[PDB]
């Protein structure tokens, strides 16, 4: 029955860096706070109990501090095994958790490689048309993939999917899929996706005309 | 050695009932209290229910109150969660957690969680995937590199597994996390970046397996003239 | 012992 708020929601850092995650409570919870670590696809693992006590087997680089309404978790030297999502929990008035804080690996900026795929004739024979724009091996994750159909920005007709950070080179990949009915696809000519990213000096656009591809 | 494993999850239609199960090992299940916690992508981690060691005291969250029921059989070392009147917002991964050790403390939390069982509430029925090619062209090239792929669209339920050239192609593949569409069906893409000179002599096939429907589609991605 | 608190000792 006590709300728990975390900050930041995403934290980018390099290996060997010091990071601190803050966890705030709506009312005082004394020291009845726990810290969890969750890697994607796995269950949360308890790292710190009662605000400051490290559980067995957790490296000493992890530390907790705080009382009452504000608490902190501090990693002194980030190891490649510490990059995960971190939740805080109070356990004095039932059990409530924070939104979460994802630790991301900061690396050198890598510009995305943008490709576009026009719809297949087999899908057009089914009455629908999906156009897919692909951004491959880029950092950071923040990117803007805008769909322009006949030089008109498109809204509410595309779904995106980002991959998890790559193990080898710590890059991301993204796929934006613009699905239209075959009737509306044949109404327009030029289909394009424009990509704005920090690694790109200028926005990059990949386009195809309907009928010429 | 404290190991908790959940079962009972699956795809259910709204308004029906489901009983999840959590098996314990490595500790004295009878002497410990147990928790149920769920995690959905939107609402995050959310506590559901706690049950006492004897099976007497039971407390629930107001969201599941009147519908969910927690129980345990300390002879079978199994914890239960009977979920009735299922709604779409009860769709999440459900974990079972064991309480903390008895101490001189007055407030207690959880220490060890289990892997988790996924509950999906939907009105959709089992549908096979329709695989469509992402054909390479001059518009998917970038300096001696080309991109191809396959679109696995309108399937239910998860999972689908995509392989390339029956597993002989292991490099350059990026399969994307599936996205749920407005239809209630899932869709994803699996793309591969290959040399542009290989498109004339090398054949690239996407092998898509969707065991919920016992369907296996193999699709050849051919270059298109543009 | 008989503390009716839900966060009391469940063991």
């Amino acid at each position: 029955d006590i709300q728990m708020t975390q900050s930041p929601s995403t934290l980018s850092a390099s290996v060997g860096d010091r990071v601190t995650i803050t966890c705030r409570a709506s009312q005082s919870i004394a020291s009845w706070l726990a810290w969890y670590q969750q890697k994607p696809g796995k269950a949360p693992k308890l790292l710190i109990y009662k605000a400051s006590s490290l559980e067995s087997g957790v490296p000493s680089r992890f530390s907790g501090s705080g009382s009452g309404t504000e608490f902190t978790l501090t990693i002194s030297s980030l190891h490649p095994d510490d990059f995960a999502t971190y939740f805080c929990q109070q356990f004095t008035s039932y059990w409530t958790f924070g939104q979460g804080t994802k630790v991301e690996i900061k690396r050198t900026v890598a510009a995305p490689s943008v490709f576009i795929f026009p719809p297949s004739d087999e899908q057009l024979k089914s009455g629908t048309a999906s156009v897919v724009c692909l951004l491959n091996n880029f950092y950071p994750r923040e990117a803007k993939v805008q769909w322009k159909v006949d030089n008109a920005l498109q809204s509410g007709n595309s779904q995106e999917s980002v991959t998890e950070q790559d193990s080898k080179d710590s890059t991301y990949s993204l796929s934006s899929t613009l699905t239209l009915s075959k009737a509306d696809y044949e109404k327009h000519k030029v289909y394009a996706c424009e990509v704005t990213h920090q690694g790109l000096s200028s926005p990059v656009t990949k386009s195809f005309n309907r009928g010429e591809c | 050695q404290v190991l908790l494993v959940e079962s009972g999850g699956g795809v259910v239609q709204p308004g029906t009932s489901l009983r999840l199960s959590c098996v314990a090992s490595g500790f004295s299940f009878s002497t410990y209290g147990m928790h149920w916690v769920r995690q959905s992508p939107g609402k995050g981690l959310e506590w559901v229910a706690i049950i006492w060691y004897d099976g007497g005291n039971k407390f629930y969250a107001d969201s599941v109150q009147g519908r969910f029921t927690v129980s345990r059989d300390n002879s079978k070392n199994t914890l239960y969660l009977q979920m009735n009147s299922l709604r779409a917002e009860d769709t999440a991964v459900y974990y079972c957690a064991k309480a903390y050790r008895t101490s001189l403390d007055k407030k207690y939390g959880m220490d060890v969680w289990g892997q988790g069982t996924t509950v999906t509430v939907s009105s959709a029925s089992t549908k096979g995937p329709s695989v469509f090619p992402l054909a390479p062209s001059s518009k998917s090239t970038s300096g001696g590199t080309a991109a191809l792929g396959c679109l696995v669209k309108d399937y239910f339920p998860e999972p689908v597994t995509v392989s390339w050239n029956s597993g002989a192609l292991t490099s350059g593949v990026h399969t994307f996390p599936a996205v749920l569409q407005s239809s209630g069906l899932y869709s994803l893409s699996s793309v591969v970046t290959v040399p542009s000179s290989s498109l004339g002599t090398q054949t690239y096939i996407c092998n898509v397996n969707h065991k919920p429907s016992n369907t296996k589609v193999d699709k050849k991605v051919e270059p298109k003239s543009c | 012992d008989g503390n009716p608190d839900p966060n009391a000792n469940p063991n």
